[PDB]
DNA sequence: ATCGGATGTATATATCTGACACGTGCCTGGAGACTAGGGAGTAATCCCCTTGGCGGTTAAAACGCGGGGGACAGCGCGTACGTGCGTTTAAGCGGTGCTAGAGCTGTCTACGACCAATTGAGCGGCCTCGGCACCGGGATTCTCGA
DNA sequence: TCGAGAATCCCGGTGCCGAGGCCGCTCAATTGGTCGTAGACAGCTCTAGCACCGCTTAAACGCACGTACGCGCTGTCCCCCGCGTTTTAACCGCCAAGGGGATTACTCCCTAGTCTCCAGGCACGTGTCAGATATATACATCCGAT
């Protein structure tokens, strides 16, 4: 199915997803397709701060829907 | 993750009780982070070599009072002992 | 053979007993006599014309035969001024104020004739509220010229020693009263003995002193604490009373009112304590610092002068800064 | 199990009395640490860090910056000659020196 | 290996001149520009040799930031403001 | 005709001008090269985490200023103004580091 | 109490030949005339930073004697170690 | 006709005479009175076990003698020989007191 | 009675293995009695502030070797490490 | 379990290795003390005290006495630059100084 | 009854005793009559080293019999 | 450069007496043997941090140069400081009483180490934003030429 | 001794990006327990400090000259500051690659904490020798005079 990834500067990228795979896998594909670090990104949709071990369907975001992208400083 | 701890939150609370408008840049907090952990090295490090000369085994609330009047000079002496003795008298009646 | 110092006004002349008691090599009953004639010739100019006759110059204090001729003309010249004031010449007023150099001429002949051991009144140990150092005469002559005390002020010294700080401050200007206490026996036995002579010696010059009360009253008692609150100008001797004394002394200073003075040795604050919350032990939330004059004749233990610190107590500095954080 | 109470609040202080009490048992400064001791140690750090910052910002007020840069510390610590003898070997990073010209180096008319 | 040699010309002739102005001097004579490099090379022999010996003992192979403060302290020149 | 100043007044600007700023005065990258070659004859590979090589630059001005502050007093004491090679070694020895 | 201890004329102990005897050990040759009123000011300072801790150490055990084992423990934290007395 | 040495070469026997010996230079009893009149200022009564006064004397030489070996060097520095009051005030200052 | 102990018996045994004829006055033994208890203060006092910078809890036979090459200068360094390492190699085969 | 092999004998040393191992635990230098360490520590006090006593004993045979007076221990520290930096802040009791005159103070032979 | 106290230097002192009192009491009387310290003395009779809490009859030494005196260094 | 006359300094013999160097019975801290625990070591992974690389820019560095003033070398000049000596004044040896105070020895209540339950202050991590960095005016404020 | 030529603070704009403010947490941290080892302390002992006397002399105190030695100054030259023009590297982003950082279980080998057996270091006393003392020779050194 389809996903929208909204950036906070006003841009979206449309991507090929499976809801059965984890969101860590699609954020790895976000790394391979844009270069955003896995530690640095965080994706939210309607007050729902995602976790990497969970999948897309586990937080009930459907087809042709958008995840909002915001960044945090990585640290160690 | 493993956390790590400093003194930087408490020193900022002190600053409201002197100038309640100003601020401190994050570069300068590292001085005060490295300022208390030098005096606290000297003071408690001085009581430990004082427990031997009376050959005891308990650093109590009195050998801090002996070491304070040694390390700090005479001008800041006569206010420092007051600022602790006033505090302990609150702590007994508690 | 007894030596008699007659009074120039005609009231309570001096009766020194025989023989002369010796205390030390610098202040006896004879060394105060050479400074006695010099001060009655300053106030009354006619007496210097009579003292030059039948009086030799080469006299000293270790010879009584050179002393009897000094008191022979002195006993003769006082009867010549009593027959003169009853005629057409007006006598001296009994209400004037002397200079600061004649004030030391009081506390020589009041002190030395009252105590037989001044070094026993030097009984002091540190870390105790009883150390009375070398607070001389000229430390006290400055404390009247800085601010002028009127008749609603007060002057209490919890710890006056012999009270010689009170015998001068109650001799330049006035208050409601003046006071000075000391608890233990011999540091107050030579304090009430001062009260047996300053009530006699000030009337010998003809000058009026301000009112005082030296006694043996308790310095840590409850009732005199609000008398410090009734006192404007505070003199407590915090040279070396101690850290265990200064804060309970600051438990006495708390109940006071505005405009009051604290004449004390130590700087109660480092000269810039503003309204912000750093006062839980000191009394300097309601005062600022005023230095007294540095000393030049009295030496300390190290070799530095002993300066005192006036503090004009102001709760005006209280109320004018609660609302500075709210405007606008 | 009544209502909780922190040990710093009974002192009326700001520095952590609890954290210091964890430090003296982990420096091997002795075998046993008395109960009344780290109350007293936490008081003297309150006073001795109040003397820096009250003397810091006053030197910062004269230079018209509402923050405190480390330039504003070195010009304050070497003012009181009492505080100078305690830190006579510390060189502050980015510190600089006090304004200072010797007497001969002034020009002579 | 890049054989380093003749590297003492880093501390150059105006740089000693600018450092002297902080100390408040007015006329520098011509012979100081040799002698300062003699002193400055001596002072860095002592610090780094203590700094290596700590980080030899920890058996890691990078001189940390704390491995200068923890060697400057024992000489009697502590240094605040580096995570101390 | 372009007006030269009298000598000894360019300097008295720079004493008034370097004593007010807090910047470090030695070049950064040539100072890194001096540190590595003295580090070369021990252990043969020293990585030098970049905060430390900056941190070591603070301890030269902690030492060269403190030497030039006191060697000036050695020269002024003997009625001369120019510092000299016989002004360092006197000021280093009384400090007690030349053994 | 009754023993009089106002012996304030006591700076004359470090007297004019003694200091002249001292500086010969350092090896000087001609001593100027104004050093005597200055070296006496030096020595009274350095004793005033040694006794003033030596009392503080011997006050701490609650006894009334600065013992000979406590002068050594005060000179150590200033930087002048002293051997030769069991320290 | 009396034997008078030229000035300068009398002291240079004493430098040969005192640098060989380890006698305590200052008199014992005048120094022993001085210690009590400094304890007099901030203690009520002290007793001073007598080996301490034999110990405190030792640190009134290694502070004085170590000064005079250093204050000589600055006097040579200004092409002079006699040490001065403004030489100690320099040689104390670089030491950091 | 309570006994008290020093190092004076052992230092005299060292003297036979250098000059087997001489002697030491009893005044000078107090220097060597107060000489070992100053170095032993510094050396073991240096390993204790070295166990923290690697955050361990056991002062072993290696941090003495680190502290020795710090305190003593370079000339006496290269003989001191030999004189211990030769000793420990005897102590393992024992 | 035969008889009495002390650790100094099992090492080849002179300083008491058992005594040092008590004087670490009762000084509070760490929590757990090593076992191989005070063997090593007893060598460094040996090699140092063998270095000092050899030096003064050399000078003591030239001043023609045969004991070692504390004046002689002063003369065998300040005259060896291996050691003078190690004890540069020590004042030996009854010490004395080194024979030391500066240059210019020597009597100039202007026309001798 | 009678007691003999032999000293090791060859002297005896004859004393008035009770066998019912402890030997600590008669050694206190030895202190009052000769000055010998209680800690320093020890009295033996035929291989019997006495104890202070016991009496004279408890170790079976009879009338007109001798106790041998020897000394040990006191210490602390 | 040659001396004679005057100090002092080492070399010298001879002698005493306080302090070392061996001797000894001795109580206790060594050592041996032992098990029962947890620290440190050995292995192995993952992502920040250093390293070498490369154009461009330009502030900074050499480099010749052309005057003045400061190091400095010489010298007269009057003074403070050393030599030496003739009265003086406590320091040094030693003897004698007094005793407050140090060092133990037990009998001892008050205490902090210790363990394991139930929370809140610290802690990250975002963050909107406003002191603090900048250029072009703008004064005073300066100095070397007459 | 005044009129131009600079560095200079002051005023305003105008950008950015570091602090102050916000939460939702994993956890030290109190609370509430008590067990055992201290330090508190009352006797009590007595060794060492204080004070005081007198006696003896070797160290401290002022004349009395004198000469070296500090100190101004003067004159000479000469080595370093002040600016110019040329000219080499520091510098900033941007570039990409690898070694060694920290963490993560996982054993397993160690060092406390024990018991008993005793030789080591003490505290003893103890007749003797290097070493201080002291009277004498000696050469080593200064210095008036030549």
């Amino acid at each position: 199915m389809q996903i929208f990834v909204k950036t906070l500067t006003g841009k979206t990228i449309t991507l090929e997803v499976e809801p059965s795979d984890t969101i860590e896998n699609v954020k790895a594909k976000i790394q391979d397709k844009e270069g955003i670090p896995p530690d640095q990104q965080r994706l939210i949709f309607a007050g729902k701060q995602l976790e990497d071990g969970r999948t897309l369907s586990d937080y009930n975001i459907q087809k042709e829907s958008t995840l909002h992208l915001v960044l945090r400083l990585r640290g160690c | 993750r493993s956390r790590k701890e400093s003194y930087s939150v408490y020193v900022y609370k002190v600053l409201k009780q002197v100038h309640p408008d100003t601020g401190i840049s994050s570069k300068a907090m590292g001085i005060m982070n490295s300022f208390v952990n030098d005096i606290f090295e000297r003071i408690a490090g001085e009581a430990s070599r004082l427990a031997h000369y009376n050959k005891r085994s308990t650093i109590t609330s009195r050998e801090i009072q002996t070491a304070v009047r040694l390390l700090l000079p005479g001008e800041l002496a006569k206010h420092a002992v007051s600022e602790g003795t006033k505090a302990v008298t609150k702590y007994t009646s508690a | 053979l007894e030596l008699r110092l007659k009074s120039p006004v005609g009231a309570e002349p001096a009766v020194y007993p025989w023989p002369l008691p010796v205390y030390d090599k610098h202040h006896d009953a004879a060394h105060e006599i050479i400074e006695t004639i010099r001060w009655v010739c300053e106030e009354i100019p006619d007496l210097k014309l009579a003292m030059e006759n039948y009086v030799l110059i080469d006299y000293d204090t270790k010879s009584f035969e050179s002393m009897q001729r000094l008191c022979d003309k002195y006993n003769r010249a006082i009867d010549s001024i009593h027959q003169l004031w009853k005629g057409t010449t007006q006598p001296m007023k009994l209400n004037t104020r002397p200079s600061t150099g004649l004030l030391r001429h009081i506390l020589q002949q009041v002190y030395n004739h009252s105590v037989t051991d001044p070094e026993k009144l030097n009984n002091y140990e540190p870390f105790s509220p009883e150390v009375y150092g070398e607070t001389s005469f000229d430390l006290v002559a400055q404390m009247i010229d800085e601010i002028k005390m009127t008749d609603d002020d007060l002057f209490v010294d919890l710890g006056s020693g012999v009270g010689q700080v009170v015998l001068q401050v109650a001799a330049a200007t006035n208050c409601k009263h003046h006071y000075g206490v000391e608890k233990a026996d011999i540091p107050a036995k030579y304090a009430e003995t001062m009260d047996r002579e300053f009530r006699k010696w000030m009337k010998w010059y003809g000058k009026k002193h301000a009112e005082y009360t030296l006694e043996r009253g308790d310095f840590l008692s409850e009732e005199w604490r609000e008398r410090i609150a009734n006192t404007s100008v505070i003199f407590v001797n915090n040279f070396a009373f101690g850290p265990e004394v200064d804060h309970q002394l600051k438990e006495r200073f708390a109940n006071m009112k505005e405009g009051g003075r604290i004449v004390s040795s130590k700087p109660f604050a480092p000269l810039n304590f503003r309204i912000n919350s750093r006062n839980l032990s000191d009394i300097g939330t309601i005062m600022r610092v005023v230095e007294l004059s540095p000393l030049k004749g009295s030496v300390s233990w190290t070799g530095k002068p002993v300066s005192y610190y006036l503090h004009t107590i102001d709760r005006t500095i209280l109320e004018n800064y609660f609302s500075s954080l709210k405007n606008p | 199990r009544a209502k909780a109470k922190t040990r710093s609040s009974r002192a009326g202080l700001q520095f952590p009395v609890g954290r210091v009490h964890r430090l003296l048992r982990k420096g091997n400064y002795s075998e046993r640490v008395g109960a009344g001791a780290p109350v007293y140690l936490a008081a003297v750090l309150e006073y001795l860090t109040a003397e820096i910052l009250e003397l810091a910002g006053n030197a910062a007020r004269d230079n018209k910056k509402t923050r405190i840069i480390p330039r504003h510390l070195q010009l304050a610590i070497r003012n009181d000659e009492e505080l100078n003898k305690l830190l006579g070997r510390v060189t502050i990073a980015q510190g600089g020196v006090l304004p200072n010209i010797q007497a001969v180096l002034l020009p002579k008319k | 290996r890049k054989v380093l040699r003749d590297n003492i010309q880093g501390i150059t002739k105006p740089a000693i001149r600018r450092l002297a102005r902080r100390g408040g001097v007015k006329r520098i004579s011509g012979l100081i520009y040799e002698e300062t490099r003699g002193v400055l090379k001596v002072f860095l022999e002592n610090v780094i040799r203590d700094a290596v010996t700590y980080t030899e003992h920890a058996k890691r192979k990078t001189v940390t930031a704390m491995d200068v403060v923890y060697a400057l302290k024992r000489q009697g020149r502590t240094l605040y403001g580096f995570g101390g | 005709k372009p007006h030269r100043y009298r000598p000894g007044t360019v300097a008295l600007r720079e004493i008034r001008r370097y004593q007010k700023s807090t910047e470090l005065l030695i070049r950064k990258l040539p100072f890194q090269r001096l540190v590595r070659e003295i580090a070369q004859d021990f252990k043969t590979d020293l990585r030098f985490q970049s905060s430390a090589v900056m941190a070591l630059q603070e301890a030269c001005e902690a030492y060269l200023v403190g030497l030039f502050e006191d060697t000036n007093l050695c020269a002024i004491h003997a009625k001369r103004v120019t510092i000299m090679p016989k002004d360092i070694q006197l000021a280093r020895r009384i400090r007690g580091e030349r053994a």
